[PDB]
Formats: structure tokens, sequence, C-alpha cells
RNA sequence: GGGACCGCCAGUGGCGAAGGCGCCCGGCUGGAACGGGUCCGACGGUGAGGGCCGAAGGCCAGGGGAGCGAACCGGAUUAGAUACCCGGGUAGUCCUGGCUGUAAAGGAUGCGGGCUAGGUGUCGGGCGAGCUUCGAGCUCGCCCGGUGCCGUAGGGAAGCCGUUAAGCCCGCCGCCUGGGGAGUACGGCCGCAAGGCUGAAACUUAAAGGAAUUGGCGGGGGAGCACUACAAGGGGUGGAGCGUGCGGU
RNA sequence: CACAGGUCCCAGCUAGCCCGAAAGGGUUUGUACUGGGGCCGACGCCUGCCCAGUGCCGGUAUGUGAAGCCCGGGUACAACC
């Protein structure tokens, strides 16, 4: 979960049975407490700011 | 000492009045009564008469449950709404006194904001 | 009918406050009364009629077979008392302080001073600094229970007034509120 | 409870949409609140010393 | 858990050119008042062009979005209600980097200098005196600088202004030359856009406009009065036949 | 026809959509700034009313609703009602 550029998830709550995390889509999912995750944000965010402009750019 | 003392929360507004009797801590409800189920028309619910009736009913329930003394807590809507208790606050308190309930401390716990949220109605307010 | 299932528990005040009964609470299981908060007055706790405007919050922490003992959580002065104290043509100085007691308790202290007449912002700042110094010294000198007792009693306020008389005469000095943020570990 | 008698001991004035109700002060003659002085509204010609049968002695009339 | 806002104290109070600016400590920073037998020695005022700031709203891009709420959708009122009232609600209101340069941005009063009776509050500083719980505390008087009120000479059409002039003088710029047409048309410049600045003619009109007076009104306020007003009551009319007087044919 | 741009829909992963008889598989060495599915079609100003009809989605108190199961009849057992 949450591997695309410029995405992150928010750790909301920490319970003995589940950890609640808000995902980029806006959903609060429960994960087993022993699930592994990395802190930070994925690099390369903001791509969609720049238009592709060219059909050739889309082609490539 | 062995006396069962409770707390009577009174919610007073210009549209309705609610009397709610609870234990000393406030976490356990004993009796909840309001004007809605005591009177019929929506214009008479905030009336002091309905306040007296509802307070009397709550007092009977509390007495049957085994409550002798109570601490009053009057409360207007507060917040961004009106800060003044409605007409059915003193009426409810005196009805509780009449029903045979000892009254201890009397306090107003209306929530007063320290420049909190924006009141409803726009900048010009209600213009009726 | 669920009421008959409920059985009453006796609330006990903190030991340093005399440990006297303060009320009865109905509950089914001992677990449902673990963290219940009861608001009492120093007048009822001790007996003095003068301190009728001081309110203490006692929070349950343990149950011993119909005996729920409580611990101190905070204190707040009466709204009507504060309103009477505050008046036009006078200056109100408020001090918010996060302090650590000698034993390790984390407390937030809210102190107030009312001056006879309007005073300058510099004078209010000086009074605030004096209150900060005295409160910090008391915090690092005293333990939690005796510090709380001192705050409820009008002694820390008395020292505040005595020390702030240098900057300006004070209509009144009070420790208007106290909150226990974190317990020591 | 068959009413409670109270004696008029003072007249405040007239009141109402058409000035029909007279505000007075009454002392309870018998009941649980014997001797209490309350302010009550009265309809019709009233003097001092009249005896009014009030159904209940709970509410008090508002001031002029 | 979150996002706005810092209640009373609060004041004709204080700071800023203006717009605006209120929780509390620490750091950086601008200006002004006061007290100076301190320093330079006319270095000053105003300023067409030009530059900088500039409420709310709006726009561009990226974040946030608790409560309020244009548009919108529902419930009511009404002959109708595209509104006032009620329940929701997007943009926005908020933060970061920019654009827009518009307000009843009004003290509707441009700025610097000299002079022309007084009285009374409050803020800052200084000086003298008296108290003091010796406090950066309190009271009184005086000088300087701000900020209000009343008011004399004088001014004004008057309302009112009157050492904070809208009084007499010495300077500089800006603006006005009856009401509409019209801040419109055309042209140019600026701005992403909305818009901003500049700005006429033909034709039409005898008035438009300001202050104040008397009265008549107000679904303004306050006093009063009335069975051709009411409240409490007696008897009726309005429904039928007929007497009589109207309208109509 | 395509195109960059606009907007709508499904899907938090053993998902959504799809091939197949099954086993297994494509999207997938992927993970909402993503994968899949429609319509319009740079750019500028804008896109109003209508949910009765068809379709899709959620609820479904209530009616109907197959087999199976249960009850009574019938059959010395079933068929059958």
């Amino acid at each position: 979960y949450v591997r695309a550029g410029g995405t992150y998830a928010l750790v909301v709550s920490r319970e003995p049975d589940k950890v609640i995390v808000q995902l980029p889509s806006g959903e609060l999912k429960a994960f087993n407490p022993m699930c592994r995750a990395t802190i930070g944000v994925v690099a390369g965010g903001g791509r969609l700011e720049k238009p592709l402009v060219k059909a050739g750019k889309a082609y490539y | 000492k062995k006396e069962k003392w409770g707390i009577a929360h009174i919610y007073s507004s210009f549209n309705n009045t609610i009397i709610h009797i609870t234990d000393i801590t406030g976490a356990e409800t004993i009796s909840r009564w309001s004007g809605g189920m005591v009177v019929k028309a929506d214009r008479d619910e905030p009336s002091p008469y309905a306040a007296m009736l509802a307070a009397r009913r709550a007092a009977e329930e509390a007495l049957e449950k085994g409550i002798v003394g109570v601490h009053i807590r009057v409360r207007a809507p507060g917040g961004s709404k009106s800060k003044t208790p409605g007409p059915g606050a003193q009426a409810a308190i005196r009805a509780l006194a009449r029903a045979g309930l000892k009254i201890g401390r009397v306090e107003d716990v209306t929530p007063i904001p320290h420049d909190g949220t924006r009141p409803k109605g726009g900048r010009r307010g209600r213009r009726v | 009918d669920k009421w008959k299932l409920k059985q009453w528990y006796i609330i006990y005040a903190p030991d340093f406050f005399g440990g006297v009964e303060v009320g009865l609470t109905p509950a089914d299981d001992p677990e449902k009364v673990l963290n219940r908060v009861v608001e009492v007055t120093l007048k009822d706790v001790t007996g003095d009629f003068t301190k009728s405007h001081v309110k203490l919050y006692f929070q349950v922490y343990d149950v011993k077979g119909q005996n729920a003992y409580t611990k101190f959580k905070g204190m707040k002065l009466a709204r009507s008392y504060i309103r009477s104290l505050v008046r036009r043509k006078t200056t109100r100085i408020d001090g918010i302080f996060n302090i650590t007691t000698k034993d390790g308790y984390k407390l937030r202290v809210m102190a107030m001073a009312i001056a006879m007449r309007r005073i300058q912002t510099s004078q209010e700042r000086a009074i605030r600094k004096i209150m900060q110094e005295i409160i910090y010294k008391k915090a690092e000198e005293l333990n939690f229970k005796d510090f709380v007792l001192e705050s409820v009693n009008g002694k820390i306020a008395a020292e505040i007034a005595k020390e702030a008389k240098k900057i300006y005469p004070l209509r009144k000095a009070e420790i208007r509120k106290i909150k226990v943020l974190e317990e020591p570990q | 409870d068959e009413g409670y008698p109270a004696e008029v001991i003072e007249i405040i004035g007239r009141t109402g949409t058409t000035g029909d109700v007279t505000q007075v002060k009454v002392r309870i003659l018998e009941g649980r609140d014997k001797g209490r002085v309350i302010r009550r509204n009265v309809r019709g010609p009233v003097r001092i010393g009249d005896i009014l049968i009030l159904r209940e002695t709970e509410r008090e009339a508002r001031e002029i």
C-alpha cells in the first residue's frame, strides 16, 4: 500500500489489536500491529502539474 | 453518611426545556424528562408550566428510585447561540423544590466561548 | 428493568485530603466505575465555610469491594466568584504555567491578579514575571500533595500579593485553576 | 385539593390587553405554605380583604 | 482528533502615512513623545512626470477546510415570492508564493510655518509639593506633546467650526465651473480575466442641489381622551313576508 | 479516425475488470499522482429545467416467490393432495 510517487498515509490510532491508517484514497484501514511500514513520503510527487502537451509525449 | 445525592442538569432555551437527573458523578442517568412529551403544541414546550410538569415528573422518578438531595446545574445553549437561560429554568428549579427534593449548590454552567466560532445568521442577522 | 441490577459504591477522597466519603455511585460492574470524576468543594471536604468557591475534581482509580478511592485531578474557582472579582476600571493579569513538581508530577497552573486601578502593560508584565518566579520556586521546592494543598490554601496567593505589592498594590491574588497533565513514572 | 383560600392584602395596579386583570398580593390562610405572601393576578372587581380560592400556590405573577 | 478566533478586563484608551493592528513568554526590527549650555550648520516646504504600500471581494498554483455561508437544492408565507423566515450546502472565508489596485479607503476637511480669551476630562514624559502599606504606590499644581467635550472675539446660507479653525496671513501642488447624456462612445496604456487609468460630442432640460421654518404624516417614542373604541354585559341587525327610501331596468 | 486537455464510473489487493473446461493466468518486478471502464475532444466565455418513462445504485417493513425441511391426509410402504 502507498507506493506511488508523492503519496503518503496518516497513522491515526494505535490499539493492541489493530492500527488505523488513513490511505491516499481517504479510507481508514485497519492493519495488524506487526505490519511493517516506512516513514516519509514517496519522491517524485507533482507530476500531473505539467501537461504532456504532445501526442508524441503521450506515445513515449 | 448514607445519603444518596444526585445532580439535576437543566437545559433551558427559547424553544424547549430539558430536565435530566443523574448520579453524583453524572455518568449514570436516573430520570430524563422534557416538555416535548408533557405538552402537545410546539409553542408550549418552553413554557414555565411545561417546565414545572417535566421537573415534577423527573422528581417523582428520582424519589421512587431513592434520591433525596440534588445539586442544580442550569445551562443555556451557550457557545455561538444564546447565552441566557430560557423562561423554564427557575420554574423547573422551584418545581423540583416543590416535589420534595433537597437542593444544594445552584450554578450556571453555560458554555462561554473565548471568542470562538462564528454565530449563525450572517453579518446583518435575522431581519423578520 | 435494569435499575435493580445496579449496586452502589462509596466514593473515597484522596488520603492527603482526609479520605472522607463524598458520595454514592450506582454501577453494575466494578469496571464501569474505574475512571469516574466527582466534583466537590473544599468546604465539604474540610469544613471551612470561607472556601466555598473552591472546587476539587476527584477521579476514581481503584475499587476495593464497594469502596472506590479517588485521586486529585484538578481544581477550578467558581465562575460567579471570578466574575465578581473582575470589574471595570481594574486590570486583570493572568499567568499560565507548565511546571514539574519535585516528585515528578506535570501540572498546569492558572493564576490571576486583580489590581486596584488600570496599570500599564509593563507593570502587568512585571507582575507576571514575579508570579512565574514564585510559582517555579514553589514547584521545585515542594512535592505534589503539599504543593496542591498550598495552592488550594490562600498561601501561595498571599506570597504572590506580598511580592507584587512592590510593582503595584493588588486588589486580589488567586490560583484560579490547576490541572494534572501527566502522572509521574 | 378543593382550592386554598388567600386574603388580598395589597393592590399593585391594573394589567392586561384591555386592563382587566388586577395584580394583588395575597397571604395564604391555610395549606402547606400557610402565611406566605405571593403576588397573583385577579380578574374582576377586587377589594382589600377579599378571599380568593387559588387552585395552587406554586407560581407567582410577574411584576408590572 | 481537527480547523478557525483570542471572551470580560476594553476606555471620546494606545500605536501606525493610510489600509489596519488585542491570549502569553523569547529573538529581530521601524517610528514618535519627553529631558539634553550634546553634534552638523539652511542641509528646508510642496511636489507636474515617476515609485512604494493599500480593507473586503476576485484570479493563478500548491495545501487545508472545524463553524459560517454567494450559487443551488428542499420546507414554509404570499394572489404570485426567482426574497425576507427554517433545514442542508459548493466557491470563499484560513496557510505558502504571486496578480488584481478597488471602498461611505469619510475628519465627505491636502500638506509645512506665525498669530488670535478661557474652562474641563484622559494618555506619555519631566519638574515642585503633600501623603504613603515606601510600591514602577496615591493626591494637587506647572511645562511639552497627543487625544475628547463645552465655549468668548471672529467665520459661515445655515447646520456648526472656534489654538486639533471651517478665523487673518506667508508657500506648493491637485481638483470644480448648471442637471442629464455619461464615467457612456471612440482611441491609447496597463492586467491572465474580471476590471483599472484617460476621456468626449450630437441631443435634451429650467431647474438639479444645500441648510433651515410651519404644518401633515410614520405598520417611531411618551402622555391623555371616547359605549357613533375596546374589556364585562343587556338587546338586536345579517336568514322569511311586508312598509318605506336608494341603485338598476 | 487519433491526439494533448475536460469530466464521469469501479476498485484498499485474496480488490476492480478480463481469458479458460479446469488447472492456473493477463493488468502484476503494479498499489488510488495507481489499474481498469465510457463520453466529449487545443485554447477563450459558458454548459439552463426535468428522476414521470427506460437503465443503474441503496433499502426492502409488506405481498408473491423454486427446491429442501416440517405438519395433516393418502399409500400394509411410495407415488399423490
